[PDB]
């Protein structure tokens, strides 16, 4: 799987978990 | 290095204006990115 706007107010979040913690769970 | 107002010639907006690593052609005065949004400048004095 592949994966700037900030400038016109956009803003992308973090999730709660981890890619960490969704390994360890 | 610091958050400005800034016209270039017309160009006008607010941001941090920073060296580039960008080359553009002789003729180009400003730079877009993919969603169509100026991301790069041409200073008219002095051409950085």
């Amino acid at each position: 799987v592949t994966l700037a706007q900030k400038f016109n107010g956009l803003t992308v979040l973090p999730p709660l978990l981890t890619d960490e913690m969704i390994a360890q769970y | 290095n610091k958050c400005v107002n800034f016209n270039f010639n017309g160009l006008t907006g607010t941001g941090v204006l920073t060296e580039s690593n960008k080359k553009f052609l002789p003729f180009q005065q400003f730079g877009r990115d993919i969603a169509d949004t100026t991301d790069a400048v041409r200073d008219p004095q002095t051409l950085e």
